[PDB]
């Protein structure tokens, strides 16, 4: 009795609940078992699109959250509007007490992206 | 063709530059087929801009291509035969906005289309050398140095090297033409009008003429040590 | 020590593999300088009672206008170094001499020298020379002598001067 063919199914059961407007894919293989998560997501919906987040969480023990923002250095400072989006997302994440793997991070990211339009 | 009228309306009714993509995806299934992408947007807007950069539109194109396709942009800016136009103004903003491609990255195609991206950069290189023709003003230049410096910005190693190598393995006619164009461009820029002129340009010329020769040229030297292998053999 | 050994000695310039002894384990790898260093180390270890006592002044008398290249410096290091603890045991009062002697050599290998390929070996060699044997003893004498070094040597020994 073993899965032996996928990641920890905890994050599977979590991501199965999220809205269909979030499209998660598979990045280069660096989050197979221990890290277990490469949250490469697209907000394919009626709202305006943006840069896919990284959001690399930790083992299912969750002594951490997802947001890591590696590819952000050039993805955010180039566009002023996207820079404001990043500022809003950071201010929201800092105000999130112990955010969680997929639900909290993606929800905060989407709400900041579609609130900071102005 | 209705996309053209939609963009013309978005200009007639100027937008918040973030609802831009909202209204754009509103007129299409937004995922069914993107073979009708911006491959006509920038060309149309700038050719009708003529002797003007047409502001408030390129910003929307940038906020789109922040997360959009890149092969089409490259093949357009390569096929944009601005040499006959040569307004020396539109190409300025064009290079200014295209520098981001070499700045951040040349994204993936997720399929064999990525290999086609190589082709694009190939033509881009050719198209880049076309700005050397713009160096033939002889008003006594101003934008030639800019085009050469952004060209150099494009030639950051370990990024385009293998891409242009695969491009050369695609066909040899285009690469031989690129070599002849580099020869002509060096012969033209031999008249060093400035200190950095014909110096960094020569560096880029040497780079592009040396890269397709070998990408793994191990220059390990002065590595003298115990060499008994051939001895014992 | 100055047979040709100045600029275009030969492609033999690789110092470590050949200048140190035991390299002539084969019938090859047998250079004259190697056997000379071996005879040296022999007479140095055997006569480490009173014959070595005249050695510091010797280096200050004759070894000054002969050091031109850097492998000459590595050679004279091979000659002097491994027997300094013998002085440290009883003849401490000349260690500083040896020290500044080496430091003087630096000056030479700073003047008639374009580039230094294996300089960091000499840097850390002198580093442990200072910290393991002399310590904060010869600071004042070396302060006025290391100020003439090359930028790389300064960047290496800015803690030695401290």
């Amino acid at each position: 009795e073993d899965e032996r063919q996928s990641i920890p199914n905890v994050l599977q059961g979590e991501v199965a609940r999220l809205d269909p407007k979030f499209l998660v894919n598979l990045d280069p293989s660096h989050c197979s078992n221990n890290g277990t998560v490469h949250l490469i997501c697209k907000l394919d919906d009626k709202d305006l699109p943006s840069v896919p987040p990284l959001e690399l969480s930790v083992p299912a023990d969750y002594p951490a959250q997802s947001p890591m923002w590696i590819d952000r250095q050039w993805q955010y400072d180039a566009n002023p509007f996207l820079q404001s989006v990043h500022r809003c997302m950071t201010s929201r994440l800092l105000q999130l007490p112990d955010k969680h793997s997929v639900t909290a991070l993606l929800n905060t990211w989407a709400q900041s992206i579609h609130q900071a339009c102005l | 063709v209705n996309l053209k009228q939609a963009i013309l309306q978005a200009w007639k009714e100027r937008w918040s530059d973030y609802q831009w993509a909202i209204n754009m995806k509103k007129f299409f299934p937004k995922g069914a087929t993107w073979d009708i992408l911006n491959l006509a947007e920038a060309l149309l807007e700038q050719a009708m801009i003529g002797p003007s950069p047409n502001p408030l539109i390129l910003s929307y194109l940038k906020y789109a291509i922040s997360s959009q396709m890149v092969s089409c942009s490259s093949v357009l800016t390569a096929i944009s035969k601005f040499d006959d136009f040569s307004r020396d103004l539109c190409v300025q903003a064009l290079l200014d906005i295209m520098d981001m491609f070499c700045d951040r990255l040349s994204c993936h195609g997720k399929a064999e289309e990525c290999i086609g991206l190589c082709r694009a950069l190939l033509s881009a290189l050719h198209w880049l050398l076309r700005c050397t023709a713009a160096s033939a003003e002889r008003l006594q230049e101003k934008q030639l140095a800019l085009c050469l410096q952004c060209l150099e910005k494009t030639l950051s190693s370990t990024k385009n090297r293998a891409l242009l190598h695969i491009a050369k393995l695609e066909e040899a006619s285009s690469w031989t033409a690129i070599e002849h164009s580099l020869l002509k461009l060096g012969e033209i820029l031999a008249n060093l009008s400035n200190p950095q002129l014909r110096s960094q340009a020569e560096r880029c010329g040497t780079l592009i003429r040396s890269i397709p020769s070998m990408l793994s040229v191990h220059s390990e030297q002065l590595h003298k040590t115990g060499f008994p292998t051939i001895h014992a053999l | 020590s100055s047979s040709s050994l100045t600029s275009e000695t030969e492609w033999v310039g690789y110092p470590f593999r050949l200048f140190d002894f035991t390299a002539c384990h084969q019938s090859y790898s047998e250079m004259s300088c190697s056997y000379t260093l071996a005879l040296a180390h022999a007479v140095w270890h055997h006569s480490s009672i009173g014959q070595l006592s005249l050695i510091p002044k010797f280096l200050t008398e004759a070894l000054l206008p002969v050091v031109k290249t850097e492998f000459q410096l590595l050679y004279v290091y091979h000659l002097v170094g491994p027997f300094l603890q013998r002085f440290q045991q009883e003849r401490t009062r000349c260690m500083i001499e040896i020290g500044v002697a080496f430091y003087d050599m630096l000056l030479n290998v700073d003047q008639c020298s374009t580039h230094l390929n294996y300089m960091d070996p000499i840097c850390d060699f002198l580093y442990h020379m200072k910290y393991m044997f002399t310590g904060d003893s010869v600071k004042e004498q070396v302060e006025k002598i290391i100020c003439n070094l090359k930028p790389a040597l300064k960047l290496r020994l800015r803690f030695i001067t401290h």
